[PDB]
RNA sequence: CACGGACCAAGGAGUCUAACGUCUAUGCGAGUGUUUGGGUGUAAAACCCAUACGCGUAAUGAAAGUGAACGUAGGUUGGGGCCUCGCAAGAGGUGCACAAUCGACCGAUCCUGAUGUCUUCGGAUGGAUUUGAGUAAGAGCAUAGCUGUUGGGACCCGAAAG
RNA sequence: CAACUUUGGGGCCGUUCCUUGUCUAUGUUCCUUGGAACAGGACGUCAUAGAGGGUGAGAAUCCCGUGUGGCGAGGAGUGCG
């Protein structure tokens, strides 16, 4: 396509994450209690950026347990699925 | 039609000695199939995920049979629930092993299987996929 | 401590012990289970006789 | 249980204290894997030979 | 398939084969040791600051940087010329543009000045029984960005609309700026 | 840049053989032969015929 | 036909490697890889290790980008093996892997064009086919081995030359 | 303008580095062979010394060294007591 000379491949780190895995980020001792205890006001929060995952993709389905995610980039369906399970997304840069 | 496998894992060879015993004697089809399966190579003994076990358990009239995978067993992070079953294979990943015991079920080796169900009784076999390879 | 157990894992980062693929080394115990001997269709002889 | 072991003195006797095993001893025996490792380790104290 | 050698050239001369590895390691460990016996009570390494790294692929991280700044160390209450002797790096061509980092660095410096004893130039020089790494003693940890548990709050935009619309107006502001120019240049 | 641009054959048997110099028989050109060249050039005549 | 061979000893010719590929063995498994390197030591060994990084778990398009479940992860057929009945022989239910077939989803292409809008932006919803090595509940990482491809001096000796 | 703070320059002995010296245990007992014992057999000893070498053949224990330590001389330049 159109060229931009000395292109340096760091704009394009976009490690994807599907909605499937998404509790391996959480350690087990937290994971089971937060697998139960599906209230609001203990909303287990997730830093995909800290785990090294840039953008969310949706392949999977998730329980209705509400969980908060931090990311930059999302797809529409994945966000809608989150809203259905009662978790919310908050965009960090 | 092969005679004896390519490795020298001694324990597997003892196991195969046993299954030769059964497929010589009893004439079930079951022992033949697992023995033939053990002679395969590693690609052709693919790994089977516990989600696939759960789909097979979700069969009609299938909750109380024992599943068999011949090969190696994986964990799968995707399912969250899992039933409480009696499961047999050669090699168990620890995550999946503990997943099963967390469900409450039992994980066994094939000597223990052959103790319990020699003839292939109340049993069924799975096999993982192969078409993911080019 | 150093090689793990059922109680205490390895003393080592991200390690478990191995596992067996067969519980018991000896097969002949298995074959002389009462249940398998009941389950078996009976033997040959291991010496065939010279016929013609 | 881990069945027991005896313990000995220097001069040697059945010291009355006894230990259980650590369950590595009930871990397997794979001589193919020992051997194919042992080649590869015993190779590693090697230094060059060239012309 | 396409497969690439670079072996067309006279490569056999210029081959460099690291058998030298443990011998070098031992030489090195001896360097460390005798540096210690030269510098006897000091740690073999300086105190180094905490810096948030560049290049958004990495910019979540934080790293053991080079040097505490003049502003930081001034607010700690002590000069470059003294700090460099006390064991403290200083990088002068750096600027402080995050107060969080600023207070982090100065907390690190205060913790240093608390954790030390300084033999003066006068004399008797008590026994001090050295420790051999500043950065181990004064670790450099990624902070807590968030508390583990929260309650949900929503505003109903759902953030895909925001991302799409932000990218769109980013694409179209300059053309909308040209239309604004045309609307301003009308009569 | 453009301006800058610019016989006596001998069957080599008997006495003449192994002489890395000249034989008795002198001329400014000279060419020693043994039978292996006859084999070689026979083979080359064959293969060039097969190349035509 | 032609070429080599007087006679004996000793020497002597598909090897070492780099990047890939298949097959197999082993480990481990949504992961995997300790060895650039730090500590440690009976010292080039052995043992332990964070933080990283690769390769993989997601493609698609030239890009901007966008990013995979209507379902019980689908329907039909076959489908080993199990289960039930059957003295059996046989029937029926289940039917993994796999194959075919029809669909669904993602991406690309064309049209449609909703709540709204710097009134030109956004892109709801539904259609049209053609396409991917996709998805459709993962399978790969590392090593060694037998090996093959190409380059390196390249199975060994040998060539007019600059 | 305001107060505060801090100063160094040698020689001597040890230490350090280098070079070097020197000292730092244990059978040469018996039997057989054979030219000879370092071989074989028996009984012993030492070990932080069984690494190597020699000596009339494979020598821990005949020797030199090694291992662990210590007593020195010469230089250097001060890392500090």
């Amino acid at each position: 396509g159109m060229r931009y000379f000395h292109k340096q491949q760091a704009h394009f780190w976009k490690p994807v994450l599907n909605l499937d895995k998404l509790w391996t980020l959480i350690p087990e001792d937290k994971r089971d209690q937060y697998l139960k205890s599906a209230s609001k006001e203990t909303a287990p929060v997730i830093d995909t950026l800290a785990a090294g995952y840039g953008k969310i993709l949706g392949k999977g389905r998730i329980p209705n347990v509400p969980v908060i995610v931090k990311a930059r980039f999302v797809s529409k369906l994945a966000e809608e699925k989150i809203r259905a399970a009662g978790g919310v997304v908050e965009l960090i840069a | 039609h092969r005679t004896a496998p390519k490795s020298d894992n001694v324990y597997l060879k003892l196991l195969v000695k046993l299954y030769t015993f059964l497929a010589r004697r009893t004439d079930a089809p079951f022992n033949k199939v697992v023995l033939k399966a053990l002679f395969l190579s590693k690609i052709n003994r693919p790994p089977v995920s516990v989600s696939r076990i759960a789909r097979a358990l979700k069969q009609e009239g299938a909750a109380n049979k024992t599943v068999v995978v011949v090969g190696t067993v994986t964990d799968d992070a995707r399912i969250f629930e899992f039933p409480k079953t009696t499961v047999a294979a050669l090699r168990f990943t620890a995550g999946a092993r503990a997943k099963i015991v967390k469900a409450g079920g039992e994980c066994i080796t094939l000597d223990q299987l052959a103790v319990r169900a020699p003839k292939g009784q109340n049993t069924l076999i799975l096999r993982g996929p192969r078409n993911s390879r080019e | 401590q150093v090689w793990g157990s059922e109680t205490v894992a390895s003393s080592k980062v991200g390690y478990t012990l191995p596992s067996h693929i067969i519980s018991t080394s000896d097969v002949t115990r298995i074959i002389n289970s009462s249940e398998i001997q009941s389950a078996i269709r009976p033997a040959g002889q291991a010496t065939q006789k010279r016929t013609h | 249980s881990r069945p027991q072991v005896t313990v000995h003195s220097l001069t040697g006797e059945a010291t009355a204290n006894a230990l259980p095993l650590p369950a590595v001893f009930s871990a397997p025996i794979r001589p193919d894997i020992v051997h194919t490792v042992f080649t590869s380790v015993n190779k590693n104290k090697r230094q060059a030979y060239a012309v | 398939p396409i497969l690439k050698n670079h072996f067309r050239k006279h490569w056999q001369e210029r081959v460099k084969v690291h058998f030298d590895q443990a011998g070098k390691k031992v030489s090195r460990r001896n360097a460390r040791a005798t540096r210690a016996a030269k510098i006897a009570p000091r740690p073999l390494d300086l105190l180094r600051p905490v810096v948030r790294a560049p290049t958004v692929k990495y910019n979540r991280k934080v790293r053991a940087g080079r040097g505490f700044t003049l502003a930081e160390v001034k607010a700690a209450g002590l000069t470059a010329a003294y700090a460099r002797t006390i064991g403290i790096a200083v990088d002068h061509r750096r600027q402080n543009r995050n107060q969080e980092i600023f207070d982090a660095n100065v907390q690190r410096l205060k913790e240093y000045q608390s954790k030390i004893i300084v033999f003066p130039r006068n004399g008797k020089a008590p026994e001090a029984e050295q420790v051999l790494s500043a950065a181990a003693t004064f670790p450099i940890a990624q902070p807590a960005t968030d508390v583990e548990a929260r309650a949900v709050q929503d505003n109903g935009e759902s953030a895909f609309r925001t991302l799409r619309l932000a990218r769109s107006e980013k694409k179209f502001r300059g053309i909308r700026e040209k239309r604004a120019r045309e609307k301003a240049e009308a009569e | 840049k453009e301006k800058i641009k610019a016989v006596t054959l001998v069957v080599a048997s008997g006495r003449n053989k192994g002489l890395a110099g000249r034989p008795k028989g002198v001329k400014g050109k000279y060419k020693m032969v043994d039978g292996v060249m006859k084999n070689e050039q026979r083979a080359l005549r064959r293969i060039a015929k097969k190349h035509h």
